[PDB]
RNA sequence: GUGGGGUAACGGCCCACCAAGCCGAAGAUCGGUACGGGCCGUGAGAGCGGGAGCCCGGAGAUGGACACUGAGACACGGGUCCA
RNA sequence: CGGCUUUUCCGGAGUGUAAAAAGCUCCGGGAAUAAGGGCUGGGCAAGGCCGGUGGCAGCCGCCGCGGUAAUACCGGCGGCCCGAGUGGUGGCCACUAUUAUUGGGCCUAAAGCGGCCGUAGCCGGGCCCGUAAGUCCCUGGCGAAAUCCCACGGCUCAACCGUGGGGCUCGCUGGGGAUACUGCGGGCCUUGGGACCGGGAGAGGCCGGGGGUACCCCCGGGGUAGGGGUGAAAUCCUAUAAUCCCGGGGGGACCGCCAGUGGCGAAGGCGCCCGGCUGGAACGGGUCCGACGGUGAGCGCGGAAGGCCAGGGGAGCGAACCGGAUUAGAUACCCGGGUAGUCCUGGCUGUAAAGGAUGCGGGCUAGGUGUCGGGCGAGCUUCGAGCUCGCCCGGUGCCGUAGGGAAGCCGUUAAGCCCGCCGCCUGGGGAGUACGGCCGCAAGGCUGAAACUUAAAGGAAUUGGCGGGGGAGCACUACAAGGGGUGGAGCGUGCGGU
RNA sequence: GGUCAGGUCGAGCCCGGGCUCCGUGAGGGGGGAGAAGUCGUAACAAGGUAACCGUAGGGGAACCUACGGCUCGAUCACCUCCU
RNA sequence: UAACUUCGGGAGAAGGGGUGCCUGCGGGUGCGUAACCCGCAGGUCGCAGUGACUAGGGGGGCCCGACUGUUUAAUAAAAA
């Protein structure tokens, strides 16, 4: 034999073998339990709004130095602290403290950030329910409160 | 102890062929091997074979033509419907042409193509090609 | 290497199990 | 041919004759062969040795071949001959000899116990007896209300 | 198990008496997670994952408990009652 | 620029509504009249220039890009994709034979349980016969519609819908038939297995007995001033005298050469000799049972050294320890002392690079050589298989064909080709940790995670460089040998600094 | 339809305990990042005391040392192989 | 019926329920309806059924000493 039983009656042994051996996958083990849903806040949700506590900058990784623009936000329902990285150049200027902000993951929910950012898990799409990519371009819409 | 005596015999008979050996001597010997050998011979894969029935053991001495590409047996010996035959026919056989995926049937023992011609089937014993 | 580690683990286990034992 | 069980050394290359009917250059009547078997059994020789004597002395290699046909339900070979006369031990010569030897080791361990090897041998012998006994129960040389243990062994020997 | 009630009706459903069983490593029990099915998504297949409109069945109607009236209800837009 | 037609859009007619709208559809009027979004470095390339910026600001899915001529950033310009979409974040499947049934590994990459047994379980030699449970065939009862596929038909088209045929999670049912295969039942045989007799080798085990070498000590004699120890040394020992040397006696531990590329054992492991008890093991002869078989979750058992426990012992050795040296310092190499332990008995513990990093059994697949033990046919003989040639059986080594392997290697003692069965692995670190449970006297063992973080971790082989790594070989910017000199002074000169 | 006895179905409420899950505390350990300091030179070349290993004690630390194992082991020598 | 544990214990943990009289039964031991004892059902009164008398309050952390015992016969019984 190379390994696994083979007998007509033997099938339960194989059926159990695979399920046990399947758990050796981290991602399979995680989703099936719901270690993905629970651990990285959101409640599995695609997005969440929160109120801006403050605007902080974080330093870049091992090669890199730069003050990346970030907001510490508090997610509303969840009631957790998230650090969320602001896209676009000018962007941090639009976000007035205590506006309503909408937060997404970035680049796998797995926990991994972009390479450059250290602790930041998250992306900021919106300021006062209008996205930053809008605010980057002058013409479109321009913000409030 | 051995089991699957056919598998061992086939495994020898193929390894035999692989070498190009003149003849083969298979020591543990049976209906399973001998009926399969007679179906194999009937298609023309092997030449003449003699078994002396020793008070210890049949020995078969099989002539090798050189026609066999591979002959081995089927690990679980699964049951296979005549509709499932076509699945097995692509998996195991090298082409549609060769048609000895030996199956044991209600009719006696047949090849794969012979099993087809009657139409009938059963548990998978082995292959020859 | 492997010795390093065993004694670190044993010092960790024994000091921590001392903190369990003397938390016991 | 071989099998490695409590060793890595192959088993003896010895073989039976490939004979299938007998020499007529060796000559005995059915009446005469039963007499040879019975006499040797009376001495206290065992059935293995009994044939050994009959092959060396009387030139008969295996009983089966010589006798039958004379009643061709099955072969007439030493303990069958003996079973009809009522001379057979009820326990089979395989199972008897294994057990006996097993009692003899035990006595050595008693006065002597610091034995790694002899001790281990006791494990080995007993395990074979479990297999040999388990099949015999089914066929009917041993009743199923039996079970193997070492006092029960001393009770058979004695 | 025996006998008995109760119900539309079998039945430890309920009950009296009697027995000591019954279930479990061919994974019981317990914990977690979940309407189930037709289907669906992907995938050469095998396989994996999924229960969404719709259709099919059950469950439920602020949370819990309860009868009456009717063939039928313990009753989403009927009643009683506690929270 | 010339001509043509002319989507929205206007107006009308019916419709429909069984009130509109939906304004369709028919007709009249009538315009070239809604197009965007991403990327353009390698990966994908499917697509390159200029300006600005200058390891910033940014870009970012990864590898990466920006540190003053950036195709990667920003803007422009140009180009590629796609097109009423395009793109982001998240989830799922694919790719991933990275869950292996199709279709995966485990010598060294992750991975073999330190070994065994035998229970559940899986798997099982031949020959005959019964049944036909699995299995195959046929019939039939049946698994709604819908979705899916095919045909035709309908709506301007197609989506969708109608009709007709097929398939469906397809898990159930009944009767009839076949009997290779499998299951069961019965009978039958020796190839596997187990068993016997007789020769035989060995550092297997236990027990009794018994010798000597050396080390140590103690005692007398002899005999003076050092011995010991090292790279040098010191400590150290020794003057009521060491070391030495001679004789005498006591103690504990062991058994060089022998000794092998050797033997034995399941494994841990095993060496004076002798006898007794006792385990395994080869061969010839199959003489006896007659598939009794293989593997084996669970379970049970043995398991170095070190540690623990009780009791007894202690020469030499020696963690810890105490000095000395060395060193910058030395918690070390080196020396001089020393306790636990090393020994025994009883119990416990249960680990390991417990290795051949290679689980076990069977069958098949070039050989060569050496070697151990057994059989055989001879020659030799000291008449004993003592010396030797070969075939063969079992065992241990090397080399190598076919093949396998990434290579190194493996190659009838498989890592080849098959079959059966077990254990285990599935990127790295976190971490062999935490908790929980079990075990243990204790020390600790068994089991065994997640948060978080990473584009590697890793293996073999190549090339060079390197080494207080080895061998060969030269040199005068080398060292020695050797002669003269700089560093001391005054001055000249270049420099550092001021 | 009244009130009242006995009996039955029978929540929430309260108390005590059991199981399970979340937030969170003086104090105390390691863990993955960090550019740059400190101490020593541990491994990697025989890393200048071969290395690893199981276990036991000690030292600030890398570590050192004992015993027993292993070579994936060290230098020519050695021995032995092989030639 | 917890923590803990020298597995012996902790433990009578803790907490919750019941308990009277009458009327009628059953079981055990015996011998034949004695002498007692252990249960079961119904009916029913009080504020309360161990109604009296008899009769432990419990739980947790810490210090010390192992325990039991002994001690200043007669101001100290403890940790000594």
């Amino acid at each position: 034999g190379k390994k696994a039983p083979n007998g007509e009656f033997a099938g339960r042994k194989l059926k159990l073998k695979r399920k046990k051996f399947r758990w050796s996958d981290i991602r399979y083990k995680r989703r099936v339990l719901r270690l993905k849903e629970k651990s990285d806040p959101l409640e599995g949700a695609p997005q969440a709004r929160g109120i801006v506590l403050e605007k902080i900058a974080v330093e870049a990784k091992q090669p890199n130095s730069g003050m990346r623009k970030a907001v510490r936000v508090q997610l509303i329902k969840n009631g957790k602290v998230v650090t969320a990285f602001c896209p676009g150049d000018g962007a941090i200027k639009f976000i007035d403290e205590h506006d309503e902000v909408i937060i997404e993951g970035i680049g796998g929910p797995k926990g991994g950030s972009m390479g450059d950012i250290p602790g930041i898990r998250y992306k900021v799409v919106k300021v006062n329910r209008v996205s930053l990519k809008e605010l980057v371009k002058g013409r479109k819409e321009k913000p409030r409160r | 102890t051995l089991l699957d005596p056919l598998a061992n015999a086939l495994s020898h008979i193929t390894n035999s062929e692989r070498v190009g050996k003149r003849e083969v001597y298979i020591k543990p010997a049976s209906k399973l091997i001998g009926e399969v050998l007679r179906v194999m011979q009937k298609y023309g894969y092997i030449g003449e074979f003699e078994f002396i029935d020793d008070g210890r053991a049949g020995v078969y001495r099989v002539q090798l033509l050189g026609r066999i590409n591979k002959a081995g047996a089927i690990k679980p010996r699964f049951p296979v419907k005549v509709s499932e035959f076509e699945k097995w026919e692509k998996r195991f056989l090298p082409a549609f042409e060769f048609g000895i995926l030996i199956v044991s049937t209600s009719q006696g023992v047949m090849s794969h193509k012979e099993a087809i011609e009657k139409g009938i089937g059963g548990r998978l014993i082995a292959y020859v090609y | 290497m492997r010795w390093k580690w065993i004694k670190k683990r044993i010092r960790r286990l024994k000091r921590q199990r001392k903190k369990e034992r003397g938390l016991i | 041919m071989a099998r490695m069980h409590a060793r890595k050394r192959g088993k003896s290359g010895s073989k039976r004759p490939p004979r299938t009917a007998p020499p007529i250059w060796v000559e005995y009547t059915v009446e005469e062969i039963e007499n040879l078997v019975v006499k040797l059994r009376k001495e206290g020789y065992s059935t293995a040795m009994i044939g050994t004597i009959l092959r060396d002395q009387y030139g008969i290699p295996s009983v089966k071949l010589f006798k039958d046909p004379d009643n061709p339900n099955r072969n007439l070979t030493i303990t069958r001959i003996l079973e009809k006369h009522g001379l057979a031990p009820e326990i089979p010569e395989d199972l008897m000899f294994l057990i006996r030897r097993a009692v003899n080791l035990r006595k050595h361990l008693e006065q002597h116990p610091k034995d790694l090897h002899s001790m281990r041998g006791l494990q080995l012998i007993e395990s074979k007896i479990r297999r040999l006994v388990k099949y015999y129960k089914r066929k009917g040389k041993l009743p199923k209300n039996w079970r193997y243990d070492p006092e029960t062994a001393k009770l058979l020997v004695r």
